[PDB]
RNA sequence: UGGGAGAGGGUGGUGGAAUUCCCGGAGUAGCGGUGAAAUGCGCAGAUACCGGGAGGAACGCCGAUGGCGAAGGCAGCCACCUGGUCCACCCGUGACGCUGAGGCGCGAAAGCGUGGGGAGCAAACCGGAUUAGAUACCCGGGUAGUCCACGCCCUAAACG
RNA sequence: CCGAGGGUAGGGCCCGUGACUGGGGCGAAGUCGUAACAAGGUAGCUGUACCGGAAGGUGCGGCUGGA
RNA sequence: UGGUUCGUGGAGCCAUGGGGGAAUCUGGGCGGACCACCGCCUAAGGCUAAGUACUCCGGGUGACCGAUAGCGCACCAGUAC
RNA sequence: GAGCUAGCCCUGGCCAGGGUGAAGCUGGGGUGAGACCCAGUGGAGGCCCGAACCGGUGGGGGAUGCAAACCCCUCGGAUGA
RNA sequence: GAAUGCCGGCAUGAGUAACGAUAAAGAGGGUGAGAAUCCCUCUCGCCGUAAGCCCAAGGGUUCCUACGCAAUGGUCGUCAGCGUAGGGUUAGGCGGGACCUAAGGUGAAGCCGAAAGGCGUAGCCGAAGGGCAGCCGGUUAAUAUUCCGGCCCUUCCCGCAGGUGCGAUGGGGGGACGCUCUAGGCUAGGGGGACCGGAGCCAUGGACGAGCCCGGCCAGAAGCGCAGGGUGGGAGGUAGGCAAAUCCGCCUCCCAACAAGCUCUGCGUGGUGGGGAAGCCCGUACGGGUGACAACCCCCCGAAGCCAGGGAGCCAAGAAAAGCCUCUAAGCACAACCUGCGGGAACCCGUACCGCAAACCGACACAGGUGGGCGGGUGCAAGAGCACUCAGGCGCGCGGGAGAACCCUCGCCAAGGAACUCUGCAAGUUGGCCCCGUAACUUCGGGAGAAGGGGUGCUCCCUGGGGUGAUGAGCCCCGGGGAGCCGCAGUGAACAGGCUCUGGCGACUGUUUACCAAAAACACAGCUCUCUGCGAACUCGUAAGAGGAGGUAUAGGGAGCGACGCUUGCCCGGUGCCGGAAGGUCAAGGGGAGGGGUGCAAGCCCCGAACCGAAGCCCCGGUGAACGGCGGCCGUAACUAUAACGGUCCUAAGGUAGCGAAAUUCCUUGUCGGGUAAGUUCCGACCUGCACGAAAAGCGUAACGACCGGAGCGCUGUCUCGGCGAGGGACCCGGUGAAAUUGAACUGGCCGUGAAGAUGCGGCCUACCCGUGGCAGGACGAAAAGACCCCGUGGAGCUUUACUGCAGCC
RNA sequence: CGAUGUCGGCUCGUCGCAUCCUGGGGCUGAAGAAGGUCCCAAGGGUUGGGCUGUUCGCCCAUUAAAGCGGCACGCGAGCUG
């Protein structure tokens, strides 16, 4: 839906905040099962590693489930709905018969009160998991493995998707949210359903401050730099660049293709 | 306006004591040094308990 | 009350043909194209043929000089949800009617905003011919658009 | 107190005028090309969009005021 | 590749990171590419005094200084600052 | 050497008093249901005026200074990057 | 004898500048060898969201007392933060430690690195954060939540007495958390009182009065009372909480849904304990006594603090661990733990003093810098603002005169008002609150405090709402109406916008060259391109490892543009990038036709052509929000003029829209028009664009600005054009007393001359010796071994298709 | 070049005369008035504004006239910037 304001101050005019009508009465989070302390620090032992990064909103890491074959066969009941600071989908709170208490990463069209589960068994439902094998060949589906028993690292990002093609033998042919083609074994869990919380790319951050509480510092220009900092730094008056655009570390930045040659993933790629 | 100086016993203690200087080698040779050459201080006197 | 025809509308789903691209096989010296050509594609293996895969859009025959809607307009198939309408019986109300300034809704195509999609087609644009010259007609490419969701736009030979 | 009117400050409407600029009308015999009327030598007209010295061209859907 | 006077030189010898990879006296290395001959050594385990270097420390001496010299310091100096 | 300065990390603290009045609520209006319109309530914002605090705009002074960056007048921000 | 030499000494400037905020001094009396400067008393002034109190850091004897004045004190000094000595800092409850964990540090397991060493889940360390039991008074010259007095607590250990399956570093609960806005009830704090308590006081015209002046409190166990915080109680089932649980979690039935009940705080009350003014009298360097059997009561305001884990909203989604509760495991159940009561035990370190400053950071008794808490009263709408002033603390460690120039700061001005000037720089005008009233334009919020107005004091009369009290008196907050009074003037003092019109640039709030630039520069939301499928790309690192990220294409990195509106044309020949299992070229290696050296020979040792050999380059395509580029010359229309039209050369293609004498225009003050009496600027046009142009974006845009430009109104000492006055300096006297500079000097003008700008040389002219206040023409004055220029086979930072290497990638 | 601060403005002047005005004079194609031109003469005088950093210049309104030049393109231990 995304909150919308009247211009009562510039910068209050394109600004634009997420809907939570689907976080239900559960805004703080859960105990037990999470949260971690969050060790919030730009840099690694000593130096900045990735420029531009530090200050913003304080966080609770929520250690959710990405490999749902722990309870094969145990249902559980979906308890709640709730925002999750450190990804951009919204986590399902579910409540396991087993007691057992879970986070899983919530799913388009997932309702509280709904019954889930995960394993062989398991109906193609919203919010089910599966091998990738027993599900049918077009229905879209997320947090998928790459790997067998390795955890969900695909598609995972609000109103994201991939979508079965056919199968190989042991391999079942995705097509991912870049739009890649990939081989993805057979035994690789994945869960049926899209992301949702899929309004997140229509919201307009506004003004630079909402940048700041999401920990983002201001990333400047190499054009604003000296021949000391960047290969964009001088001379006088503005400058066009003189030569092809360039990282502050010499790589060219349009075009140079960066994946190695030889890995060894090579031969489970299809596209793009 | 505010000088360069701004007196703390911890920080004195903990980055010129004794014990930092013992901690590497670089130190460990200024505590040499200083011993060669006499000195009646190898390390700053920091006070107070 | 009881029936009947229909591409009337909305949502969800689904079927095959064909075009294009990818992959594998087989296969050669040309294919495309026009009034004639040229650009263009092709021994780096094209065209033509077989097999597999992908994706989008439009629904052949039935099909009509036919049906339906107030108009715009509506056509593969299926289910749901839903509007109008004609017949029969003459059962109920009982003049409850007709029209309609404004208002309000609807409103082809093109166009616009956001996001998605992109096979074919195709403004602009690039070439090749034609011409005195061609910013055209014809040919080879080709981007917006054409498709979808939501929001605008309110035009027409919106014509009987 | 009110009050003709004078003064100050800010607006509304109208008329005149203005370098320069937009198209329009009119002006017997100037330039460029040939768009329309015959099938006008690309049927025409059209709403819209883009492009072009110019008529105009083309995309899209529509009309018979064409076959 | 380093070492040697040896800077690729006709470049041996001595060490070695990489790859290949033997033999036990009729076995093996060397004598400056290489080969023949004549010779000299016996690798891939280790230890070994003395003769040599130095002067924190003690002593002796001086065509060494004599408080701006001589050690930074003749003096409670690596101190005051 | 980050006891100055720059950035980030952990853990605390600080921001007088005033304005303006967003959404959303509630009542009424309107409709077939709406949109939407009036109030009233509400208390939003890198919103406004202005101390503390953080600055350093213009001018004057100072120039072997009170000061190796100062003083006076003026001015910017002041719930936020 | 020179090195802007080095070290030391002493001169010159010179009794000169200065003596560190313009908050301010005067007198009397002491003391003393000696007083503007030390003590006392009186009068005067300054601070009072401090210039007063309390912490923390830092400092480290500076504290208190006695005796001192050589030096330290910008003077003096009998004084002191100084010299000599002596004394002073008292804790189970305050702070830190025999408690806990954060970032980070360290680090057994382990991983890595020539060595040194670098990583590293457990653990450990690590704190103004979590946890944890003392409040009020009194005494010292100097300590006190530490000593003493009262009242009240905390653990341990041993006893008894009574309970219970007790029992872990293990399980669970809790601890446990944001920002803004807030309700109820309290307390701190404050105001008033005809009431209570007090020494006293009627002055100078009046006042013996419900008169003036001063004061009417603090702490406090149990129990109560009043607020409020936490919390459901059963019984089954159980496969999760990494062993086990009766606990917790998840189902399922019952009764609660209430805070009813349990607890837990806060605040009142509370046995008892303590404080207790002015004034008057005393001797202090200060406190003591009396007032006193002091009284200790009623109303009102009231928190940002307490109840606290309160409530509501919102998006950016808001520490951990232990104490504590609970559950069980080994074990042990003569153990142990729980409750009550007794007795005993309770260590280590800090505690003085300064603490917005003369004791800390600034070489100084330095106008600078320094975190937290208390910060009274009155008035001005409010407030931590502003003026005055409680408590309290000060008059800033040279003074005395004088009343010049000149400077600083400040006050006023006839007439004129920007004529000043690069510029209204500066200064003025305006100024708070209440009430009318507000334009273009606009993104519908704004523009708005637009502009422009009126009101503002005091007295009396009537009157409407609340708040606390009971539905009233009072006390306190907001209002309305009517008469009237005084002055030049009523936010009568202090604090408090000048305004408008129109351009440029940047959307906006922000950021920046600490110490000459705050901007149109950076950033910024937003747009696009590109990389990256996850052991991701990229970054740091030899590595290990780490960031990215405990993220996963709506995500992450790189680049450019930079809100928003309308848009972003053509050129892929060159460079880059992307795509091309063909071809040419191409290294080690494979391959050995053939040839060489030695041997009597088997042999040993060399070169060595075919041919097979990657990436790269060549070559073929693609790609501009990739590097970039986006023409010349002739002719032509029925007045001239111009050229829609045509011809021709060249290019990879020959700038589209939109804009244009511009932040871009040389010629240039282009030319018209507008503003002016007059306009190289400004605004609007034209287009001949030296040398705009579409994401180093193009053209626009409301709002916004200590940005830059032009105009007008208002107002003025900016100016015509000055004048007067004030204080701090300057001047004189007493005290203390620097400096850069300095070849030595007995240091005049003119005209010449001289290395070409003479006090010093020639000639002439003038001129008794020595000072003081002033002015700045000269001493090519001082100050910095010119920073511009050039030189040196000097040095650095920067760039690239300069050379040569290296990391890195292939 | 072990430093001679560089345009313009302001303040303060002072000097040259090849004189802008004012005084004297000759020639005039000098009727008068008013000019032209040359000689003598520097004693005194030689205005306020618009534009521009400007010097200079161009304008506005006046004037007896709106003079030229030197003094380190006079003058920054006098100011501005
Ligand atoms: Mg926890
Ligand atoms: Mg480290
Ligand atoms: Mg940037
Ligand atoms: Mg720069
Ligand atoms: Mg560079
Ligand atoms: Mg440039
Ligand atoms: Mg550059
Ligand atoms: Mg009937
Ligand atoms: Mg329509
Ligand atoms: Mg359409
Ligand atoms: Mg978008
Ligand atoms: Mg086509
Ligand atoms: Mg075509
Ligand atoms: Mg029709
Ligand atoms: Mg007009
Ligand atoms: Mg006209
Ligand atoms: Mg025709
Ligand atoms: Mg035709
Ligand atoms: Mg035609
Ligand atoms: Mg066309
Ligand atoms: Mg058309
Ligand atoms: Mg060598
Ligand atoms: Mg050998
Ligand atoms: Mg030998
Ligand atoms: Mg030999
Ligand atoms: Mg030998
Ligand atoms: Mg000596
Ligand atoms: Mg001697
Ligand atoms: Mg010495
Ligand atoms: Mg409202
Ligand atoms: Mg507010
Ligand atoms: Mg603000
Ligand atoms: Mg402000
Ligand atoms: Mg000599
Ligand atoms: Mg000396
Ligand atoms: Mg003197
Ligand atoms: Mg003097
Ligand atoms: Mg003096
Ligand atoms: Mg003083
Ligand atoms: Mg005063
Ligand atoms: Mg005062
Ligand atoms: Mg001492
Ligand atoms: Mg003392
Ligand atoms: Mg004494
Ligand atoms: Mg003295
Ligand atoms: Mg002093
Ligand atoms: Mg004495
Ligand atoms: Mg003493
Ligand atoms: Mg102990
Ligand atoms: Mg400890
Ligand atoms: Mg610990
Ligand atoms: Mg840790
Ligand atoms: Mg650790
Ligand atoms: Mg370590
Ligand atoms: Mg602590
Ligand atoms: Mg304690
Ligand atoms: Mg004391
Ligand atoms: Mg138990
Ligand atoms: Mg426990
Ligand atoms: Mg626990
Ligand atoms: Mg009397
Ligand atoms: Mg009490
Ligand atoms: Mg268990
Ligand atoms: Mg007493
Ligand atoms: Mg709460
Ligand atoms: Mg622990
Ligand atoms: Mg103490
Ligand atoms: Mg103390
Ligand atoms: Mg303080
Ligand atoms: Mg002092
Ligand atoms: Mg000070
Ligand atoms: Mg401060
Ligand atoms: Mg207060
Ligand atoms: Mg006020
Ligand atoms: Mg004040
Ligand atoms: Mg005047
Ligand atoms: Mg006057
Ligand atoms: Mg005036
Ligand atoms: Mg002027
Ligand atoms: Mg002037
Ligand atoms: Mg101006
Ligand atoms: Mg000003
Ligand atoms: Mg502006
Ligand atoms: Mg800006
Ligand atoms: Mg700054
Ligand atoms: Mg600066
Ligand atoms: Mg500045
Ligand atoms: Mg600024
Ligand atoms: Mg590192
Ligand atoms: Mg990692
Ligand atoms: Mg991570
Ligand atoms: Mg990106
Ligand atoms: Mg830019
Ligand atoms: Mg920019
Ligand atoms: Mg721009
Ligand atoms: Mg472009
Ligand atoms: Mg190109
Ligand atoms: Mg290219
Ligand atoms: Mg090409
Ligand atoms: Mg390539
Ligand atoms: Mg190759
Ligand atoms: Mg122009
Ligand atoms: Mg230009
Ligand atoms: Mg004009
Ligand atoms: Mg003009
Ligand atoms: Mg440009
Ligand atoms: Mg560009
Ligand atoms: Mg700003
Ligand atoms: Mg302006
Ligand atoms: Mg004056
Ligand atoms: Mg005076
Ligand atoms: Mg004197
Ligand atoms: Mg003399
Ligand atoms: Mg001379
Ligand atoms: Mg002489
Ligand atoms: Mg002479
Ligand atoms: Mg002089
Ligand atoms: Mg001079
Ligand atoms: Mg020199
Ligand atoms: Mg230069
Ligand atoms: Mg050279
Ligand atoms: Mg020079
Ligand atoms: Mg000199
Ligand atoms: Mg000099
Ligand atoms: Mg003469
Ligand atoms: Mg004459
Ligand atoms: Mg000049
Ligand atoms: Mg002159
Ligand atoms: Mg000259
Ligand atoms: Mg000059
Ligand atoms: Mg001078
Ligand atoms: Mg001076
Ligand atoms: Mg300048």
């Amino acid at each position: 839906a995304v909150k919308k304001f009247k211009p009562y101050t510039p910068s209050r005019r394109f600004m634009t905040v997420a809907d939570f009508s689907e976080i239900t009465k559960t805004e703080p989070e859960k105990s037990l099962v999470k949260p971690l302390k969050k060790t919030g620090g730009r840099n690694n032992q000593g130096r900045i590693t990735v420029r531009f990064r530090g200050g913003g909103h304080k966080r609770l890491y929520r250690i959710i489930d990405f490999k749902r074959w722990d309870k094969v066969g145990i249902p559980a009941k979906v308890a709640a709905i709730e925002y999750d600071p450190n990804r951009s989908a919204r986590i399902a709170l579910l409540h396991y018969v087993d007691g057992e208490k879970r986070y899983i990463i919530a799913p388009d069209g997932l309702q509280v009160g709904q019954q889930v589960v995960a394993g062989p068994d398991a109906p193609i439902q919203v919010g089910n998991a599966l091998p990738l094998r027993f599900i049918p060949v077009g229905t879209v589906v997320h947090a998928v493995e790459l790997e067998p028993k390795k955890g969900a690292k695909l598609a995972r990002a609000a109103g994201t998707s991939a979508q079965i093609q056919g199968r190989e033998g042991d391999y079942v042919i995705l097509r991912l949210p870049s739009g890649e083609l990939r081989k993805v074994h057979g035994e690789c869990y994945a869960t049926v359903g899209a992301v949702g919380n899929a309004d997140h790319k229509n919201i307009v951050l506004g003004k630079a401050g909402r940048s700041r509480w999401l920990g983002r510092r201001p990333h400047v220009r190499g054009a604003a730099m000296n021949p000391v900092d960047h290969p964009h730094g001088g001379g006088e008056g503005r400058a066009p660049r003189g030569r092809p655009p360039a990282s502050p570390w010499g790589w060219q930045t349009k075009g140079l293709k960066t994946r190695k040659r030889r890995k060894p993933s090579s031969r489970f790629i299809i596209a793009r | 306006m505010k000088r360069t100086w701004q007196p703390n016993r911890r920080k004195r203690a903990k980055t010129h004591g004794f014990r930092a200087r013992m901690r590497t080698p670089g130190g460990r040779k200024v505590l040499k040094r200083r011993r060669q050459k006499g000195r009646w201080r190898l390390t700053p006197a920091v006070r107070k308990r």
